[PDB]
């Protein structure tokens, strides 16, 4: 008598074109935040100690 | 064929409907004269002036080109407003898709105009830039970013001009596309007539008749265009544009080109920003409220005299408001201009809309 | 009928797409 | 995707890096006699003094 | 729209000459002045007094401005 | 001669796909322009500002800056002066035209270096190896006063001195100043100089690689799945007989 | 400068008039002029932004 | 509630009197673009199951335009049917 | 509004097999749109003078927001163009295609006027390349006797190559890809009167499919591999298809010791510095080109597509290959064996297309006893 | 060209499942990879030997020309 | 431009040659003096318009090349100016 996973995301989010609507826009920008910032974290890692934002502290006071 | 050869025609259709292939002849001549003068023309401020002049001195017969297409622009407008005029007085605007589409060709080509005569960055290109872009600035909360974004910076310059000369270049040829819609909607249901009745019983083929009444119509163009351009090229035209840009000092007379006149002077007497951007908006986006303010239970104004009288009322005082968009700020033009605006506005939604009223009463309908 | 409802649901998305897109 | 990429041409189109650098103006006050104004081209715009 | 599929008319008659049989300017002066006379007369009235009202504004305002622009209007 | 000498391969920290320039190399690369190359080559694509935040804060930037004498004007008086630089301002050109710097160089031309990288096969592996390959004409090669022999130049006979050597110069950080070093950290710069847009590609060929990663995938989903109606279909022939 | 009816400044665009604050007293303009900071340092110099 | 339902929607044939004017809209529509011979819902049931939906005959050239207007009506009950409508069915 | 967007795209009937070569068709609108958005872009800020052309395009790679990923993304968006072109070509002739003969010749147009357009575009940034590339292009009307010479000034506005040349070129580069587009959507009209060829070389009006959603989704899977391609050139090797020389301002007084063209011209530049005389060159890189519309003459087979033609599919490969080798030899310098290998792909070249292919074609008719 | 003028069919059946019902990647490597295998096979004897041939020419032209270029003892 | 106008080509070079105008980079890369020819613009009498302001009290004279069709009333207006020139009228003080 328990639906699974899809079954719910279907019933509340996708059923209504309304609400599919409403959770694209919901998930774009919730997606954006987390990508943006794992990618960025990402790049930084593999180029840690290279970047500007990395060695700044040593000259800055301005 | 079909779209031209065997097109079906009133057999009564007046030289008022020749303003229409005129405006195609108009929309090719400048797109030619264009062309060959962008070939010669640079968008950099420190060359863009010095690039006309070097058109009009040593580029050979650079000087016809440059004022065919200056005088062009304003036989594009003549041709314009008579059309617009011909379609009000007839009732050709309830042909819905065809009349909203020609107010979209209206702006268009206000906006191209605007546009080139920024070009050749003397005064007037200047200023105009300024003001025109400037009214975008009109909109609440983001307007002036709308305006600097469109500038490319803080204040008109380079960025600017060397945009505007894309923009310049690419919206005639997509004002070109919009006519061929404008005509696609038209097609279906064929052209109207001075009675405003139905022509259907009485049809001819656009070829011959129509061929040559218009090729009569281009001539009679081409000598209007070039009695101005070889004779006096410069009388449609302002002395101010002959002065190289100077941000520091905008000219004591300034004044719009003449076919912008009207708006100009509609704006300029309304002492609020954002009133006077929504009139001068407001007094081209009418065209599009015309079709729901037709109270009369027939199409033309032939048969209607109350009308015609308004008619001409409206002509008279767009001549009035020309008139006044020329003069210096003070009394009593103030005065003048302001009634001449009003009364723009009051004959279209009110007065006309009444005459049509009283008109069917007295037919009893 | 359904139109407010949906009309409401269409102005939330329009608002939020402009705020966000914005 | 198409929310970068827009906005990365609309971008293009604001104020470009030479155009954002500013600085300021030392203006000579000995050179504006009483009764005048004196303007100068600062920031892309007239400054009157 | 095409020819054959306009609308439907019955009983008219319509007689034409060829254009090589006649002229392309028949009594054009004796009858077309009478005609344009005519036309002219049938709409002065309606379109002419607005223009003069112009002109009397025209001619009233700039007066106006100028007798305001000196000493002894 | 009509020989060539291809130069090899150094493996520069932004080498890697995903690797981006060595920022503080910049910095001392920069010292290097400035103290060693910009009193015959010029760079007039480069100006104080784009160093900031690249390798140099604002305030360095200005400071910079304000170490150079540049021509402004004309005053009130319709004349030109001379002013300290800022942030605005390009580097300084060594000389006023073409003409003139091959008249202060025995008639070669040291060209502009803002494209240096990107206009020469081999980048900065080129240049790399052509500062640090200069080395004796070999025998039966006699050289015109005026060229030196360097391999790696094409016809190997350049107008330019070998312009560093160990200490030729004195970083800001300390890092010793051998030739090569010196070579390595003015090519990073270089590189900078000719694609200042070049961390800034990567990190976003790192996004378009992952959000492709997503997407190819899932519209591929979205194709089978439409396609599935089709795929799967049965046919068969019914003739009457 | 010196025109329109304040001997402050006048507009000639749409008929604005200001008077030798900046600041608007008649036509379309909203607001007064913008005043940029400033300091007036040593000799007779006023360093503008 | 599906038998009000297929009564709105209705059944057809090219003999009924009605026409341009009957109450079902896709009666109306196939009626005046002659767009079949006739059509008719159904609910056919079975023990746990069953079919519910619609029969059509037309003209080659009509077959997606009924079906087009037949599932627009199917859709315009679920989010929009009338309280008159329903009355009627 | 609804009709003509529908019936002329959502119910437009397709074959139920057509595969991914059949993909670069739109792939080549998605490149023309793109380069017509960037172009624009970047027509925002570029100057035409020749003192300023150069400098206004470095302006756009350093201080315009964004201005470098524009810029490469149209230079290597134009890169992109020609591989979808070749492509698209390549199918054409694999599954005779080109026997819609109307929209193969419109074709054929297309190919010119992308060529004449890319040229044109390469010569604005005022590098050497660009130059050098405006000078000898230019110069292949000197070869039309008589008039030639006269052509060639009148298309420079003087003696040489100068400002006059590339301020008209910004003109005429600006206006040609709309003129492009106006001419693809008469492609595609005269394709819509037969609908599409496919793998088989067979009718598949017993067997058509609705375009959407089929292809509308197939044909967006397409457009993220092209942009896939297209963004891993820009943003990882933005370069690498281009040339170091344009990095070099335009001198007048210096040709590059190993100028080269760009690599999509490399097959016809091979093929016209085979021939030591001046017209046969320029005749031969004309007719390199021009042949295509030939192709549909050429035709022996009784079967429409190669894909039962075994014989003919290996010419094909061969022609191809034969194309692969006179790229390279473009890139090469004009020394031996080089030179020999080069004249020997040019003759190939033709000899496949006029002669091998029609004769393996008629050599199949008969082992099929037709 | 429409639905409804392309042809003429008769006696033809066809039997359809819905997307919603079947699986989009169906022996997806079990089926995929034997096919991909097979037209391989059956393509290449058509398409890589002229692409050998190039290769050959590359190789025998580039090598043969880097020797000219070289050591003449004269 | 005046050669066919109103001087011969060799009055116009004659003309031309009359002025010094400035030329260069040389081989040395430095600017030079030579005679005109009929290829240079007239001379300019500042290097820019701040000098001229200097040099006039601080009005601007202006360029004169389209001064007819830069100014309402053209040649009318020009002959006016220069043919125009009176004693103030009583009241009217004009500062130096
Ligand atoms: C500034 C704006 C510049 C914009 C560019 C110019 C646009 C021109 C608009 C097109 C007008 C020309 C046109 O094709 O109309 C033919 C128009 C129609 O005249 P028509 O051919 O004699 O027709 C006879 C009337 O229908 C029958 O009427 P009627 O018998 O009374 O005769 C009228 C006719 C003759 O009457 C007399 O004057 C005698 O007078 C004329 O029109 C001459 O003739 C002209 O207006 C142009 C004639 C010039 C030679
Ligand atoms: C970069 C170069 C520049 C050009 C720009 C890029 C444009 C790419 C051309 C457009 C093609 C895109 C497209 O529509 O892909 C459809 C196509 C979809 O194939 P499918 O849905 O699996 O079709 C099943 C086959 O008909 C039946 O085949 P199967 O069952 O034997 O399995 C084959 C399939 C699965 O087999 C396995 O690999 C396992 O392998 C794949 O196709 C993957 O994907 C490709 O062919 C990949 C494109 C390669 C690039
Ligand atoms: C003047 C005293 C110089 C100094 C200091 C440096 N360079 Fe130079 N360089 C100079 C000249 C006159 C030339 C022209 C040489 C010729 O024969 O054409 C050069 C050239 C270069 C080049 C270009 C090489 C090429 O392939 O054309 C490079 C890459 C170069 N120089 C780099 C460079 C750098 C980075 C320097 C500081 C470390 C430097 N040069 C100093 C003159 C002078
Ligand atoms: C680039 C500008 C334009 C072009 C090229 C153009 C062209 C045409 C053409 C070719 C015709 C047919 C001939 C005629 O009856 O005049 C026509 C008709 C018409 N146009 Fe335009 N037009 C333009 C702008 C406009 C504008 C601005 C309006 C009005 C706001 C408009 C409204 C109409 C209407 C209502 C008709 C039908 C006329 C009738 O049958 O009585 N047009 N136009
Ligand atoms: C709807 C059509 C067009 C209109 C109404 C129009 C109008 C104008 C106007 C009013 C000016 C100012 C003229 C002046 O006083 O110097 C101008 C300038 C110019 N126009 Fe257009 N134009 C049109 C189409 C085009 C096209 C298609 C091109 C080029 C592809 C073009 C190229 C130019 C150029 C280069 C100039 C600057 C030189 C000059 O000022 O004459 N125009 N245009
Ligand atoms: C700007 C260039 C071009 C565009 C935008 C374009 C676009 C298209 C489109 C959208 C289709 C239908 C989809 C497809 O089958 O790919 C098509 C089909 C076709 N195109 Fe092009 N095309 C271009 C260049 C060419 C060239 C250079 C040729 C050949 C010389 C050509 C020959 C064909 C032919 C014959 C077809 C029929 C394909 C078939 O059904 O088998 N096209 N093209
Ligand atoms: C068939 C479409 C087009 C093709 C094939 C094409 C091709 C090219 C090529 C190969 C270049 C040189 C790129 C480089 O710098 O290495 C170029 C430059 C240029 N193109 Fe296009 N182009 C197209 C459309 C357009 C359009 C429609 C415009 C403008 C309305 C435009 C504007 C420019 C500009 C401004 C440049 C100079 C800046 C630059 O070099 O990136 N292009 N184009
Ligand atoms: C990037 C593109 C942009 C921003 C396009 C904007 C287009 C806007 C409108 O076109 C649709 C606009 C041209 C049209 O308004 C309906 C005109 C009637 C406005 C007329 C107009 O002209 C002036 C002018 O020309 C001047 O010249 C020196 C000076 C002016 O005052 C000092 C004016 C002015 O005060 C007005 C109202
Ligand atoms: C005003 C407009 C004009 C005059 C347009 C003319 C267009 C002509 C053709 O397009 C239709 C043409 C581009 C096309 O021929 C079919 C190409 C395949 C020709 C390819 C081509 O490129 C070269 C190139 O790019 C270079 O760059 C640095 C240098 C070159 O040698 C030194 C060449 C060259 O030797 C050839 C044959
Ligand atoms: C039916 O209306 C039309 C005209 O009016 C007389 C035209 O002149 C022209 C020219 C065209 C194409 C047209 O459609
Ligand atoms: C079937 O032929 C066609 C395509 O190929 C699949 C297209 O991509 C597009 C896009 C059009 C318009 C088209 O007609």
């Amino acid at each position: 008598v328990a639906p699974t996973l899809t079954a719910r995301l279907y019933s509340l989010l996708f059923r209504r074109t309304s609400t599919f609507a409403l959770t694209i826009v919901v998930g774009a920008l919730f997606f954006e935040r987390a990508f943006d910032q794992g990618a960025d974290a990402i790049y930084e890692h593999i180029n840690e100690g290279k970047l500007w934002k990395h060695i700044k502290h040593k000259y800055e006071n301005k | 064929n079909n779209a031209f050869i065997d097109l079906p025609a009133p057999s009564n259709i007046s030289s008022w409907w020749n303003f229409g292939s005129l405006l195609g002849i108009c929309l090719i001549l400048q797109i030619l004269t264009g062309l060959f003068l962008a070939m010669h023309y640079t968008s950099d401020t420190t060359t863009a002036f010095s690039s006309v002049t070097h058109i009009c001195r040593d580029v050979n017969y650079g000087w016809i080109i440059r004022y065919m297409h200056a005088n062009g622009a304003s036989m594009f407008f003549i041709c314009l407003y008579m059309h617009v005029g011909r379609g009000l007085y007839y009732g050709s605007y309830t042909f819905l898709e065809t009349w909203n589409i020609g107010v979209i060709l209206l702006l268009t080509v206000m906006a191209t105009a605007f546009m080139g005569y920024v070009l050749p960055w003397g005064q007037m290109s200047f200023w105009g830039a300024t003001v025109i872009t400037n009214l975008l600035s009109a909109i609440p909360y983001i307007g002036t970013n709308l305006v600097e974004w469109i500038w490319g910076g803080f204040s008109v310059d380079k960025a600017t001009l060397t945009r505007f000369f894309a923009f310049h270049f690419i919206l005639p040829f997509i004002i070109m596309a919009i006519a061929m819609v404008h005509l696609l909607f038209l097609h279906e249901t064929g052209s109207n007539n001075p009675t405003g009745i139905s022509s259907d019983v009485d049809k001819i083929p656009f070829h011959p008749y129509y061929t040559i009444k218009d090729i009569l119509g281009a001539l009679l163009l081409i000598l209007a265009l070039m009695l101005l351009v070889l004779f006096a090229p410069d009388l449609l035209g302002d002395p101010d544009n002959y002065t190289p840009a100077n941000p520091l000092n905008t000219p004591p007379h300034i004044k719009p080109e003449w076919y912008f006149l009207f708006a100009y002077a509609i704006l300029r007497s309304i002492p609020n920003k954002l009133g006077g951007v929504l009139a001068l908006a407001f007094s081209i986006l009418i065209l599009a409220l015309i079709p729901l303010l037709h109270t009369s239970k027939q199409r033309s104004m032939m048969f209607r005299p109350l009308s015609q009288c308004l008619f001409w009322a409206l002509v008279a005082d767009l001549l009035t408001l020309t008139w006044i968009g020329g003069q210096p700020v003070e009394h009593p033009y103030i005065t003048i201009g302001q009634l001449a605006s009003v009364l723009y506005f009051l004959l279209i939604l009110v007065l006309m809309p009444t005459a049509g009223t009283i008109e069917n009463k007295l037919l009893k309908w | 009928r359904n139109w407010v409802p949906t009309a409401q649901l269409w102005g939330a998305v329009g608002a939020v797409g402009l705020v966000s897109a914005t | 995707a198409a929310k970068n990429v827009v906005s990365q041409f609309v971008s293009s189109m604001s104020a470009s890096a030479d155009v954002l650098a500013m600085s300021k103006i030392e203006i000579k006050l000995s050179d504006i006699p009483e009764g005048k104004n004196m303007a100068f081209k600062w920031r892309g715009k007239p400054l009157f003094v | 729209r095409q020819f054959g599929h306009l609308t439907r008319v019955r009983h008219v008659i319509t007689y034409s000459l060829s254009p090589f049989e006649q002229r392309a300017f028949p009594h054009y002066f004796s009858k077309g002045i009478p005609n344009v006379l005519r036309r002219t007369r049938a709409c002065i009235l309606r379109v002419a007094p607005p223009f003069v009202a112009f002109y009397l504004v025209y001619t009233w305002g700039t007066q106006e401005f100028e007798k305001s622009k000196r000493k002894n209007p | 001669s009509d020989l060539e000498l291809h130069p090899p391969s150094y493996p520069w920290s932004h080498r890697g796909l995903l690797s981006s320039l060595d920022h503080t190399s910049i910095r001392r690369g920069f010292q290097v322009y400035k103290q060693v190359c910009s009193s015959c080559h010029s760079m007039d694509y480069v100006a104080y500002r784009h160093l900031v935040g690249v390798c140099y804060t604002e305030d360095e930037a200005k400071a910079l800056a304000e170490e150079v004498e540049v021509q402004d004007g004309p005053n009130e008086d319709g004349e030109m002066f001379m002013r300290p630089g800022k942030l605005s301002d390009y580097f300084p050109k060594p000389y006023p035209n073409p003409e003139a710097a091959r008249a202060a160089n025995n008639g070669a031309l040291p060209p502009d270096l803002s494209y240096i990288v990107r206009a020469r096969h081999g980048g900065e592996d080129y240049v790399f190896s052509l500062l640090t390959g200069y080395c004796e004409p070999p025998t039966g090669v006699s050289l015109r006063e005026g060229l030196y022999f360097n391999p790696y130049f094409p016809g190997q006979a350049i107008g330019m001195a070998p312009p560093i050597y160990n200490e030729v110069l004195e970083f800001d950080d300390g890092t010793p100043a051998t030739m090569s070093q010196v070579a390595k950290d003015v090519c990073t710069f270089l590189r900078w100089a000719a694609e200042p847009e070049h961390d800034h590609r990567k990190r976003m060929g790192l996004k378009m690689l992952l959000m492709m990663g997503l997407l190819l995938p899932l519209v591929y989903a979205m194709k089978r799945h439409k396609w599935s109606v089709l795929k799967s279909r049965k046919l068969a022939y019914r003739p009457p007989k | 400068a010196n025109a329109g009816d304040f001997g402050g400044y006048y507009c000639p665009c749409h008929g604005s008039h200001y008077d030798a604050s900046g600041r608007i007293r008649k036509g379309p303009a909203p607001l007064n002029l913008e005043v940029p900071s400033y300091e007036f340092t040593s000799d007779d110099m006023v360093i503008v932004g | 509630a599906l038998q009000v339902a297929n009564a709105i929607i209705g059944h057809y044939d090219c003999t009924y009197g009605g026409g341009a004017h009957l109450s079902s809209p896709l009666a109306s529509i196939a009626a005046t673009n002659k767009l079949c011979q006739s059509f008719q819902t159904f609910n056919i049931c079975y023990a746990d199951t069953g079919l519910l939906g619609a029969h059509f005959v037309c003209d080659h050239m009509s077959i997606d335009d009924m079906m087009f207007v037949l599932q627009g009506q199917w859709m315009r009950l679920c989010t929009s049917a009338t309280e008159s409508e329903v009355l009627r069915g």
